């Protein structure tokens, strides 16, 4: 995938609404400032969230749905010097641009504005929602959630539900900028999205997909993730035989619960492991301020060096070996008077005993 | 010493971000048409 | 509670009936302290009379706690002794 | 000119490459010359044993190293050691949130430090808008800048993973005095400064300096008092633990089982292994390994001013010590509440996939540690239900003390119990029981039991 | 390389065959594990010995313009009838005490749940009831054959 | 169930309180209700969410 | 076995009852003693035999009955820096420190502190009770001894009794308390243990290998020692 250099996308949260102070004329070959102010949205609805009268800059503004147009490639779009061309929160490849820079502003990153050139990726604090798995709520129309902004910037239980023929981008646009709106929320907001787990599913790894471009162009880590159905499932499972109330409980507390293991027992967690597990079938490594090891999965670890040390580090021959293991099985079955379901390995070490 | 100024200023506009938004959705005085 | 009710829908009712009971309580322990006093305490107390005392206190504790409910210088002093607050002065 | 033989070149890397203190003990020549080449005073010491030095650093094969002939190496800011950052972000966890980097960038440790990574920000930047120029939006703080997560300049500390993710409170805290390094991202910026013979403006310095090839692991001199001593090679897991068992039984209380932090970085010349037993990191691996079956009488009590430390000291190479207990002796900083280890002894087995877990055949019992950890074990056994056999009793087995509800389908229960030598842990039991007392929720238990029970329990399908 | 141990067996029956092979403790233990994973299971030295009195058979056996259909045989001396058998198992089963036992009366627990039969019923339709009866016969009889030798 | 379809919380409770304090309520009675009071929520929860999706759809 | 060095022990058969003048503050790193003392007991009962009011030392006084902590290793067990900790015979590893020294006063020496590295063991003139295994006996709780202390000061034919469900340790603990009674008294006193053969060889055992543990610590040696059931019976 190609980028032409005329156009500057801008990466914000903020963008969930139009940022109508940024937009600028820009100038033709000739530096004469153009008047006219195009503004391109993902839908029509988008059109009424758009106030021409914030634009002073300019003497006209129209704004039209961004729609694919199959008759241009998107490696060299066609250009109209007559207006400054703004698209906000494009979902399809910009195949038209204006006078100077074409100016793009998006809560999303999707491929076609990642190999960008200009890439302005604004940083912000963190600030988590909270997944509220569960058959109160506020139903909210996501495809149209200024709609709804006093709502989700007050309350904090609601039930995000789509129209039945919604596309995917729309969908994944619509979670991004409700996601945005509630970064900015002080209070963390209970949320259940009206979908098929699968879909569901999907949907996150694309938006992780998205945080991981922001990162590529320079964003932030942010702590507010996503788990996957499977993660969520296995959690309420441990929850559960802890005898934890699920709705008492909360993921992110529940994983939070092992780090008084992690450093001082120096072992990684079960559950994060399970989690770790369930991002990859979609290896762990960590340390200490000053630390001279890592803990991993593996075990204990020197620092900087491989997930596993040299293989003749260590000789088991002495026990990892057919005749030690069967005496040893041998020895347990007899003991416990089993026929079945004993097995017995030799244990690997690592780097360290 | 080029203090993060961008940083702090981002924050501090984050924080009446969502109300600068709410007065953006809010209602209207009149119906001029 | 009813029946002290009876003289009126008093604001603090139920620390007034609990009031009652306790002091009607202590009159009975003033008639036992005055029928003991003659008579010489132990540096500890007597270990079968303790035991039966902490079994029986099980019970009285169970049920008070079972059933929950809702001037000062000698109001606060009395109610010390009611708390069995000995610091009680 | 300075100079100094291959028999100080020991001294030489035991000062340039640790945070070592305890310099009293470098002879005369290796005093001098060490000194000025930590003040970087290199204008009055021989540039040709520098090569030699950096030439025997490649021999002994460190790990990272990387260079050139050339004198700039030690003379300016340069990139000394090189790895590539691949960090498995777990999302999940509040980590140090620090700027992030693309897998497979790499990255490179350079002999710089600074006490404020704030002010040397300006030349450094200067540099990378060198490099760069143009107008790219880069990810920049206090801290340094970075480009697309691939290239740019940070500061941290001496010694970090790139691997691994920041997590928990620091066992060690040697940042009171310990400046930043500095990070190179990109072999763009690892080739611009090679080339460039980068130097920031003089105001070494109280502002910044150099440590040339510095790890700047918290070394210091053990200072024991060796009742006696010994040495051993092996590669058999097996070998050391036997010679564990043997102490213990014999008349040990608790032996101090010590790895160096750092076996694995080179190999090291013998010469330079005996100068460094003389000397001890604070972050080295420490265990404090008793045994599971504590003797009652003391007829088996030893020596009550005397400790066996075995100390690792090397990949393949143990030294067994004896010394005199004394508070003076320094010893590796453990986690304040260190839990203990406990040898594991041929009655049972620890379960796979548990640190304190282990099961009784002749017993029929599974057992979790409350607090302790297990040790030395060959053999692991996976976990199955059979174990858990049902008990059978016509009137439920009465049960005392705390008890806690695993599966009342399946009759499963958790029950404390402190083995009479006083070690605490929990009996997981399956059968006809009952509870003389009121049954308590599992969230009662601590974060390890609890980790180790969803371990055992939740099928892993 | 991994199956030699059993090479070496089954090499030996070329001889008279009526000999009963000496291993070490290791050897047997080495043999059975090739041989277990080889058929991926669980197994004996009693099948090892039924392998070896079947190939020694077969070796032995001449060269046919047919099959030949034969009965295991010279599977670990002395004769025995099925009448002693009776006698001697009878009397260490009574000496032997029951292990646990359920009271009088009780109740067979028969499902309730039709829908849940119904989808029992459809899960098993496709599968062959000629199949099922020759393959359930044969492991009775050959069961029986093994325990006879 | 009609109290339930209705939303009328106050009625539901009165009943369970009344079953908890009638006849052998532990024995089997408790088991009944549970599972008739589930089977109506799980009714209800399938229909709520899908409702008010509706009420807000475009 | 190990032991934090900051606990120090001091053995002592005077301490039955419990050293109350002994007891004092201890200083933090800012060598601020701390008013506040927290007493650490085998048993509730025991409770009963602290006097608050002979502490002047101190402003506040709780007492409590030391339990097993386990979710502490006592290999570093936890410090309050906020209150002096005083444990007396303590039966089960000590989970808590105090501020400065955690003191501890015992007539049992159990291994747990007998690698104690502070061991202070006061010694004491033999003086032996005697046996007298037979089926006029006074009987005593054993569990509560100080409650019989004037009948075991006075009288010299004692039944020791237990309750049913009365701790292995607990017993030991009576025992060796009741034993120093008799060290004290100037009268040897008879006595029986209504426990079966089995119990008091063990109990005996048990007594023995605390006694050498404190002869190994420095005791004086005491011949007033006890007899297996098989050597009394031959």
């Amino acid at each position: 995938m190609e980028c032409p250099f005329q156009i500057q996308v801008c990466i914000s949260d903020r963008f969930f609404a139009f940022p109508h102070n940024l937009v600028e004329p820009q100038s033709d070959v000739g530096n004469k400032l153009i008047e006219n102010l195009i503004v391109y949205v993902p839908t029509d609805d988008d059109r009424l969230y758009i106030d021409k009268k914030q634009f002073p800059k300019f003497n006209s503004v129209l704004v039209y749905r961004h729609e694919h147009d199959v008759n241009i490639d998107s490696r060299s779009p066609k250009k109209t010097a007559s207006a400054t061309i703004v698209y906000w929160n494009p979902l399809v490849p910009i195949t038209e641009i204006g006078a100077g820079e074409t100016r793009v502003f998006s809560v999303l990153l999707t491929n076609n504005l990642f190999y960008c050139n200009t890439m302005i990726v604004h940083h912000e604090n963190p600030k988590c929602p909270i997944e509220f798995t569960y058959p109160n709520l506020r139903p909210i129309a996501c495809e149209i959630p200024l709609s709804h902004f006093k709502e989700l910037v007050e309350s904090n239980d609601f039930l995000l539900c789509f129209n039945l023929e919604t596309s995917t981008m729309v969908k994944i646009l619509s979670l991004k900028r409700i996601f945005c709106i509630f970064q900015y929320r002080k209070q963390p907001a209970r949320y259940v999205i009206n979908l098929p787990h699968e879909e569901i599913d999907n949907l996150y790894n694309k938006l992780n997909w998205e945080r991981t471009r922001r990162l590529m162009k320079g964003d932030v880590p942010s702590n507010c993730a996503t788990v996957n159905r499977s993660s969520l499932k296995y959690i309420k499972q441990a929850q559960s035989l802890l005898g934890i109330p699920d709705y008492s409980q909360t993921v992110v507390d529940f994983v939070k619960m092992f780090q008084k293991i992690i450093f001082p027992y120096q072992l990684v967690p079960n559950v994060i492991i399970k989690l770790n597990n369930f991002d990859q079938m979609v290896k762990i490594r960590l340390f200490c301020k000053n630390d001279s090891i890592a803990i991993s999965s593996s075990g204990i670890v020197p620092i900087n060096m491989p997930d596993f040390s040299p293989p003749n580090t260590f000789d088991y021959s002495d026990y990892a070996n057919r005749t030690n293991i069967n005496f040893v099985t041998q020895r347990v079955l007899t003991d416990g008077g089993f026929s079945s379901g004993i097995t017995v390995t030799p244990v690997k070490y690592n780097y360290y005993l | 010493v080029d203090y993060e100024k961008e940083s702090k200023r981002r924050k501090l506009e984050d924080e009446d971000f969502l109300k600068l938004k709410a007065l953006e959705f809010s209602k209207d005085i009149v119906n001029e048409k | 509670r009813e029946t002290f009710n009876v003289f009126g829908p008093f604001k603090q009712i139920d620390f007034m009936v609990m009031f009652v009971i306790k002091f009607n309580f202590l009159c009975d322990m003033r008639n036992f302290a005055k029928l003991i006093d003659e008579l010489v305490p132990n540096k500890q107390p007597n270990m079968r009379i303790h035991s039966v005392l902490v079994m029986r206190d099980k019970i009285v504790k169970l049920a008070f706690s079972n059933l929950q409910f809702q001037n000062t210088k000698h109001l606060q002093r009395l109610i010390m002794l009611m708390n069995a607050n000995y610091n009680v002065i | 000119l300075l100079t100094l033989e291959r028999d100080h070149f020991k001294y030489l890397f035991l000062t340039s490459y640790f945070d070592l203190k305890d310099n009293e003990h470098v002879p005369s020549e290796p005093m001098a010359f060490i000194r000025n080449y930590l003040n970087c005073t290199f204008d009055l010491l021989d540039d040709a044993v520098l090569m030699n030095y950096f030439n025997y650093l490649q021999s002994m094969q460190l790990k990272h190293l990387v260079g050139s002939t050339s004198t700039n190496i030690f003379k300016f800011v340069k990139p000394q050691f090189r790895f590539v950052c691949d960090r498995t972000t777990v999302d999940i966890l509040e980590f140090d949130t620090r700027m992030y980097i693309k897998p497979g960038t790499p990255v490179y440790a350079t002999n710089l430090f600074t006490s404020n990574p704030r002010k040397m920000m300006a030349f450094l930047y200067a540099e990378f808008g060198k490099v760069f120029k143009n107008k790219i939006f880069v990810n920049i703080n206090n801290y340094g800048c970075v480009l697309a997560g691939s290239a740019g300049f940070l500061f941290d500390d001496a010694y970090v993973d790139w691997n691994g993710v920041r997590m928990c409170a620091a066992p060690r805290l040697d940042n009171n005095m310990h400046p930043f390094r500095l990070y190179l991202l990109g072999e763009d910026m690892a080739k611009h400064f090679v080339d460039n013979n980068i130097l920031p403006p003089h105001p070494n310095n109280s502002m910044f300096m150099l440590k040339n090839f510095y790890k700047g692991l918290p070394l210091f001199k053990s200072k024991y008092t060796v009742v006696n001593s010994t040495k051993i090679v092996t590669r058999k897991p097996n070998d050391i633990f036997n010679e564990i068992d043997k102490e213990l039984n014999g008349n040990c209380p608790f032996i101090k089982f010590i790895q160096r932090d750092y076996i694995f970085d080179a190999q090291f010349p013998p010469d330079l292994l005996d100068l460094l037993n003389e000397y001890m990191t604070k972050s080295s691996i420490m265990k404090i390994i008793t045994k599971f079956v504590i003797e009652e009488n003391p007829a088996m009590s030893g020596e009550m001013s005397r400790e066996i430390i075995l100390d690792r000291y090397s990949v393949d190479n143990y030294r067994k010590l004896y010394i005199k207990m004394e508070i003076t002796n320094q010893f590796p900083v453990m986690y304040d509440h260190e839990s203990s280890y406990i040898f594991v002894s041929k009655d049972f087995l620890q379960l796979k996939g548990t640190m304190n877990a282990f099961y009784a055949p002749k017993q029929r019992i599974l057992s979790i540690l409350a607090v302790n950890r297990l040790f030395g074990a060959t053999e692991t056994i996976d976990f199955h239900p059979n174990l858990l056999v049902y008990r059978q009793s016509s009137p439920p087995v009465r049960l005392t003390g705390d008890v806690y509800v695993v599966d009342k389908n399946e009759k499963v229960f958790l029950v404390k119990h402190v083995f009479s030598n006083t070690v605490p842990a929990y009996l997981l039991i399956r059968g006809d029981y009952e509870s003389s007392s009121d049954l308590k929720s599992l969230r009662d238990l601590n974060p390890w039991v609890q980790n180790t029970l969803l371990k055992l329990l939740i099928p892993d399908s | 390389e991994k199956y030699h141990s059993l090479f070496k067996l089954l090499e030996t029956t070329f001889d008279d065959y009526t000999c009963r092979p000496q291993m070490t403790q290791v050897q047997t233990d080495t043999l059975l594990d090739a041989v277990r994973s080889l058929l991926e299971m669980t197994i004996d030295l009693t099948t090892v010995d039924i392998m070896r009195s079947s190939f020694a058979r077969c070796f032995n056996s001449p060269i046919m313009r047919y099959a030949k259909i034969v009965l295991l045989q010279n599977v670990a001396d002395k004769r025995t009838t099925l009448e002693e058998l009776l006698i001697e198992r009878g009397e260490k089963i009574q000496m032997l005490q029951p292990q646990q036992y359920i009271n009088s009366g009780t109740e067979i627990p028969f499902c309730d749940d039709a829908e849940f039969l119904n989808r029992l019923l459809k899960h098993i339709d496709p599968y062959p009831l000629s199949r099922m009866y020759y393959n359930a016969a044969n492991t009775m009889f050959y069961t029986t054959m093994e325990n006879y030798a | 169930i009609f109290h339930l379809i209705y939303n009328n919380e106050n009625a539901v409770n009165t009943i369970c309180d009344n079953l908890k304090y009638t006849e052998g309520f532990t024995s089997n009675t408790q088991r009944v209700i549970h599972s008739v009071y589930a089977t109506t929520k799980s009714i209800l929860d399938t229909t709520n969410p899908n409702t008010f999706c509706s009420r807000v759809s475009r």
